[PDB]
This record gives structure tokens, sequence and C-alpha cells, in this order.
RNA sequence: UCGCCCAUUAAAGCGGUACGUGAGCUGGGUUCAGAACGUCGUGAGACAGUUCGGUCCAUAUCCGGUGUGGGCGUUAGAGC
RNA sequence: UCGGAGAGAGGCUCGGUGAAAUAGACAUGUCUGUGAAGAUGCGGACUACCUGCACCUGGACAGAAAGACCCUAUGAAGCUU
RNA sequence: CGGUAGGGGAGCGUUCCGUGUUAGGGAGAAACGCGUGCGUGAGCCGCGUUGGACGAAGCGGAAGCGAGAAUGUCGGCUUGA
RNA sequence: GGCCAGUGAGACGAUGGGGGAUAAGCUUCAUCGUCGAGAGGGAAACAGCCCGGAUCACCAGCUAAGGCCCCUAAAUGACCG
RNA sequence: AGGGUGAAAAGAACCCCCAUCGGGGAGUGAAAUAGAACAUGAAACCGUAAGCUCUCAAGCAGUGGGAGGGGGACCAGACCCUGACCGCGUGCCUGUUGAAGAAUGAGCCGGCGACUCAUAGGCAGUGGCUUGGUUAAGGGAACCCACCGGAGCCGUAGCGA
């Protein structure tokens, strides 16, 4: 139901980087795709 | 010294007791000393070697850095802070006199 | 001192746009090619590009007009997002009890910096150790000399 | 049963340990002959 | 006459702070946490002085017993002690133990001419 | 619950775990307001006496569990 | 008995917007022992790389409302003779 | 010369007043943040940066005078995410 | 005798008894210890048992209670059972 | 509930990104590390950069000892930051015979936030007078204040209804 404390920092420090590479993820997936752009795709 | 042994070479300083009576520059000889060495060591059978008397010079006497006295009790509204700088001497050993006694070393 | 004329340092700001969600990209582009980041902010899958986009090209132009050094050479130097000016709207609930949403707002700053400016001066230190070439008595060893300044 | 327990300070009235074994009382210090007049300790004579 | 507090709280939690500020997440940075950890830091300083005194000795008291077993087979600290004393001889723990260390040869010296 | 009884069966063991387990469920019993019977009470009201009717919350921070990844480690790196 | 299959709305993943009660500090294991007599924090052992996500609720005497029971106050208020 | 309730003695600071339209101060005050000085402590004292005009002592005086606890209270900002 | 306080819930242990079932970490008195208001060492941990009463400093020394195979200071000491 | 750009609006012509917002050069100004969200700008909270450092660990997070590494444009057995690994160490408050408590209270940070004042009675310290002491109202080129005002009060006799 309720959280008895708070993860206060540190943790949650932990917790919001591995979001953050979700999105360096993506932006390698993005930046691959952006040399298929250039030539060819028939 | 001061109910307290040191190892002492010359040509080398101290941190002692506060010496009572002691000037800021002024020569001393310590008269208590329990062992000699060099090639050939000498222990000492008594206590003191026998006319053996170590030769110093007094630096100065300021004070050691502050040791934070703190008492406290849980929960009895009983906190007591107080300092202590206890007073010291800075003291430079010039020579060992020789020992002339008991050679021990095998 | 080590740099000062290597950025230019454009700061758009109040951008509608929590910080977090900024910093889901500009962490990917804290040290890039320029070139490499403008194809990778029309290609990524988010809403925060665009401002971010805006202002990196806007910052690029800036110091291409301004300074007059180009564009192929800078990279992103110091990318750095803060917390803005939060409004604070009262929605209701269930039940009569009452809570805020916030809208939430960015301060969005890039460093861009070229790497060719203090080149002539790091390239001709490719001599090696043992040189101290002492003409002004310690003279300019001053462009980012980056490994050590151990100088007793 | 009927043998009602030993706890709090009854536990440690029971098990604390104690010697109880005439020799080991006794004993106390080591006597020594004491030692013999030893000079001061740091004589001045300077300045 | 109002008067304002203002200048004469974080004047003296700053002093407060300067203590904690080696400690490690919460404690080095909020104010009454601060000032509940900078005492029993304190405490436990005053505290391990006195613990040092016994504990360096303890120590000292190993090496010289560490020490003195390499001579005979069934030669021992305890009887060293009462050993040195039946010959009067006040050399304390720590110069014997560091002798030990820093020149054998010596405590070599002092075991072979205190048996006799 | 326990218990008695019917039909069985190799047998229909007895206990601890907050008389295991309600942030897992139920609400028949028992501790609210209504109403009645017997009784006690001059009366208001009462009675482990009886009867009918009567709102059971919760998005899991941590430990703990069932699963399942990623990192790093395994001293050059890998696939079996 | 004794479950099984399928359709929607969720749940799950991606993008956009974005709350909450809670929160001394939290580097927050199991066993048995101990203690205000029921311990992640004290003793001895045992077990255990660091870190997400999905699911589950046994514990944190979990959260919620300064117990509505019980009793106290030379408290309050209704009702009775 | 251990010390809860508790009593007695000795102090430090806070703003304001007398001294004082003092010296000290746009060659940098109040503040704000740092000190390998000092004190038994409350606190004191010098520093050059930020700061941009107020204002130490000493001897005295007066209080809206010292905060961590009040399910205090106002404002800010977290946690859950 | 003057001025001016807190206290008036006590707890355990030894003994002398009562109540109880010569049950209770039960209860009530009488005499004394400790806690309460007392750190330190012994008792694995362990208010109330044993030792001992913390003004402060020392990287000196002697000892009390208790201990000397290793974790973990000191005898894998001795002689007789 | 919500005050403080500057002395003066001198509040940013022009150029660049550009649909806007906003930004960077330019220009004004003592200052624009005073740009209108503008003066000093603390803490919590959120980052960015550098020095060291955790992935066989167990921990009220410190403390005593301190391996290895790093310094400060100032040549130290001195000093500071980190901290391999060891020993010790049961958060604070209230309130209890007894609380690490799984009893109560606080999410954190900053402010506000509690034995006061008036008048009397007792007592102590200090001062003045001691030819006993003292004035109240009231009067004062107002208020303080010299200087008046002796009306009263306290002490100078007890005993008994």
């Amino acid at each position: 139901a309720v959280p008895k404390k708070r993860t206060s920092i540190y943790k949650k420090r932990i917790r919001k980087n591995i979001w953050k590479k979700k999105g360096y993820w993506a932006a390698l997936k993005a930046f691959s795709l952006a040399k298929s752009l250039s030539t060819g795709n028939s | 010294i001061g109910s307290r042994q040191y190892i002492v070479i010359p040509g080398r300083w101290i941190y002692t007791q506060r010496l009572k009576g002691a000037t800021v520059n002024d020569k001393i000889v310590l008269n208590k000393v329990l062992l000699v060495g060099t090639k050939a060591s000498t222990y000492i059978g008594t206590p003191i070697v026998t006319n053996a008397a170590v030769h110093a010079v007094v630096e100065e006497q300021l004070l050691d850095d502050k040791v934070i006295v703190f008492k406290y009790k849980k929960k009895k509204n009983y906190r007591r802070n107080i300092g202590h700088r206890q007073p010291i001497t800075r003291i430079k050993i010039t020579g060992i006199t020789g020992y002339e006694d008991y050679p021990a070393s095998t | 001192e080590p740099g000062k004329c290597d950025e230019i340092t454009t700061r758009g700001y109040s951008i509608s746009m929590s910080v977090d969600k900024a910093r889901r990209v500009i962490d990917q582009i804290r040290g890039r090619s320029y070139a490499e980041t403008l194809m990778i902010l029309e290609l990524m899958p988010y809403r925060a590009c665009y401002p971010i986009f805006k202002l990196i090209y806007s910052a690029a132009a800036n110091a291409s007009h301004n300074k007059q050094f180009n564009k192929a050479n800078l990279i992103i130097s110091k990318a750095e997002v803060n917390k803005g000016i939060t409004l604070k709207k009262v929605k209701p609930r269930a039940r009569g009890r009452s809570y805020m949403i916030k809208r939430p707002t960015c301060h969005i700053t890039i460093v861009l910096r070229d790497i060719t400016h203090f080149d002539s001066y790091d390239k001709f230190l490719e001599s090696l150790t043992p040189k101290k070439l002492i003409a002004l008595l310690g003279l300019m060893s001053t462009g980012r000399r980056r490994e050590l300044l151990c100088g007793r | 049963s009927s043998r009602p327990q030993k706890k709090g300070t009854a536990h440690h009235m029971k098990t604390r340990p104690k010697k109880t074994a005439r020799w080991d009382i006794k004993r106390g210090p080591a006597v020594y002959p004491p030692l013999p007049p030893l000079p001061a300790e740091w004589t001045i004579v300077s300045s | 006459t109002r008067v304002k507090r203002g200048y004469i709280a974080r004047r003296r939690r700053k002093k407060i702070r300067f203590f904690a500020s080696s400690f490690r997440g919460a404690h080095s940075r909020l104010t009454r946490t601060i000032a509940q950890q900078k005492i029993r830091a304190l405490v436990s300083a005053h505290r391990d002085r006195d613990r040092q005194k016994r504990d360096f000795r303890r120590l000292w008291i190993t090496r010289i017993n560490a020490a003195i077993r390499e001579r005979g087979v069934y030669y021992n600290y305890s009887k060293f002690i009462h050993d040195l004393y039946k010959r009067q001889l006040l050399l304390n723990r720590k110069i014997l133990a560091q002798i030990a260390i820093l020149n054998p040869n010596c405590i070599y010296m002092i075991y072979n001419e205190i048996i006799k």
C-alpha cells in the first residue's frame, strides 16, 4: 500500500539513470537509421 | 621523561610533557637512559646504565592541538562539552654521552 | 584561462519541458560532433528533441556568425539542464479532496567548443617529455595541456 | 511441571562466573626487591 | 524593541556542519540530523581515546609474545616479564615491542643476558 | 470449532505456527443505531436470555517470495 | 464435483501529459539466543556479486482515524422518578 | 570535582538607547560565504572575494533576546515516480 | 532558625515473615545492597548479580573482580587425584 | 496573499538563429557575473566539472588505528581530500520501576513560536538618610528635571474580650 520511508537520495539516482539509458539506446538506434537514410533502399 | 619511554637518537627532536621550570632556549641532560645501542649495543642490568646522561636542548613550550572532551548521557539533557589543550614541550637531542659499561652483543 | 575563447554559451531558457525528460536526450549529446548531433536529433523519437535541436542549431549559427569559426570543427562540451519556474494547477479528485498537478519548466544551456583553436600549440607539444624550452621564463603552455599540471 | 525457572537478575545470581577454590582466592600481587634510589630525570645547568 | 533572530542561528549551524562535512549521505547535509550526529561522533571519539591506551598495550604484548616464543621451545611471555623484574629492568611494553620489530638483534641480546 | 448420524474406507490421528493466514477472501456468529418476546426495573432503561434487520478500504517504499533480464566478475578475447 | 475455451475494458510495451496517501535518518538478510518478556539495527552462527522489470502479500507490532470497548475526571450533554 | 528532579554561583551572545552627528567606512560598512588564530564553553578575532552603505569598541542601560521536537504554524522544496 | 525546591507510580536482590498453592519477572510490610540518578571491567548479548565510584591529558606502570587451545589479552604451566 | 532595474528609461537602433518565444554579438551604463522572471541572494532540493574510491558483501553509518592514491603558482618528519582492512559503537526527544525500542513526536530546509507586565505582601543584595525616615496627589517657559507640597505611612508600650 504505502511507503515506510523515503528512498531520499542516491537510490533515486540509480533508478533514474537506467531510465536515461533507455533514452541512450533510442539515440543509438536513431543514429543508425541516419546512415540507412543515406543511399539505396529499394 | 614524564613516566613515559622514548627511543632517542642525536640530531633529532621530540615532543614531551611541559617541563616545569624550563626556559625557551636552555640545554638539559636526561639522566634516566635505560638503554643504548650501536654496532655493539649495551643493555642495562639495573635501571640507568651508570654514568650515561643524554644531552638535549629545550626548543619551545607551546600547547598541544585541542582535544574535545564530551560528557554525554542518553535522554537526560546532559550534554557537556569541554576542550582541553595539554601543555607540552619540544626538545632537541644534541648527543649521547658514551657508555663505558657492560658491553653485550655477540 | 585554459580556454575562454573556445566556446559560446547559448542558453535558450524557459522551455516548457520537464527536466528529466530533457535529461533523457541531453545526456546522449554531451560530447559529440555537431553534425552527428543534428542527425541524431531529427530522427530520435522524442518531443524533447525539438527545442533542443533548435538551440543546438541556433548555437552553431551563433558561433559561425559571431566568433566566426567552422561548424565542422566544433563539438558540444558542456550540456546542462536546470530546474525552471514551476506552475501549479489544483485539480479535483474523487470525494471532495483536491491535489496539485505541476507544469514544470527548464533552463537549457549548451557550451559549444572548437577542436582546433589551440591545436597549433598542442600539436607543437608532440615534443617529448624532458624538454623544458625555457624562452619567456615559462611562456604560452596555456591551451588545455590536459594530462598533468605537475609544475612544482 | 512445577520447577519455576531462573530469569531476570535471578539468572545473573546463578550463572555469574566466580572462583570458589581456596588456592585461586589467595595469590594476589607478586613480591619483589623494591629498587636502589634513581637519579632526577632532567637536571638543568644552563643559560 | 522587536528582536529578529536572523544572524545567530546558522552562524552556529555552519560550525555544526563543519564537523560533519566528511560524513556519508543524509548525515552531512541535514541540519537537525547533523546536530544529532556530531554529538555521537564526539562521544565515540572520547570513548575510544581511552580504549586506545589499553588496545595499543594489548597489541604490544602480542608482538612481544610472538617475538620471544621464537627463542627456546618452552619460553613464553609470562615468564619473560617476571624475568625482567627479577633482574630489575624497567623497559615498558612499547619500547620492547618496537625494538622487537625494528631491531630483533637487540631482543636477541636482551634475551641472551637476562637468562644467565 | 466440537459433536451426533448416513454411506464409505488402508485409515477416517492429535497439536504449534497472534486458538497459522481479513493491506488474500467470506461475514453465517459475536461488540452500534431500528423493532419485538420473556423477564428485572415506579421510570428512563436493562438482561454471555431470545428473536428479525443491518456499509469489511488498500496503486507494494523496503525486507521476503515466484519468475525473468542487464551490468560487471571469472586475469587476452570468444563460440561450442 | 473440476475445471476449460473464447470476446471485450484494463493489465504489459512505445510515444505525449502526469498525480497521491506516506516519509527521524536509513549502507533496510535467515536462524536461534538476548532485551520493556514478539529484533534488518544487540550476541553467536548461517547464508548471501551489483542492479532493473513482471508478478505475489508473510513481516516492517505496514497506512488510515490523540480507541467508538474498558476505566479514570469531585469532565460535558440528553433522558427518568 | 559521576550525577535525573532540583537549588546556588560565574559568564557568552541578540536588537535597540546613553556616551556618539565618535574612528572606521565607495582606496569598500552591514551582510554572505571560508580560516593549518584564540577560549572551559556559549562565543571571539584577522582574512580577501561576492556585496554595495552603513556603523566597532570600552564603560553603562532596556528587552517582542537565544529553538529540534508542541499530530506546533507560514513559506519553500523533495520522496512515492 | 531564616529564604526557597523537587518528591509523594518506585524496581529488583539478601534476610525475617504475612497473603498465594511456603506458584509467579505475583502482592504487602520490616531491615540492608544496587538501579533509579552510575559510566568502566567480569558475566556470549543481559537496568537491578560480582568488582569498582568516570575533574582532564599520556602510543607509561601495578592490580580488583574474573581468566591463560583458536576466534579474542595472558601457561598447548607444573605435581597429585 | 502578492513591496525594493537604475542616479537618469539611457529599457537594448543594427546584425545573426528565427513563424513566435527566447537567445548571442552590437549599443547604452559606474555595473547588464543591474536585462524587466531585473537590488543583497543563506538552506533544503536539482544538476555539471575535477581528485580519490566501492560489484563476496552484513551495514544508526561514526569513531581509534590507518594500507594505497591525490594536493596548495608559497622547497613542511607540518597540513588537507580520499580511504584497503581492523577494533569499538543498541538515532534523538518526551517519559518511565524499566524505552535500541515494535511506546509517543518530527518528510526535509528556513522563518514565526512559550514564566511576561501592572499593582501590592514577604525575604535577600545594594545604596541614601539616622537632628528618626519618607513624602502622595498636586504645582513645574509640558515629558524628564531643579525646587516646593509633611496630608498621610512606617518606627518610638504593653497588657486584657
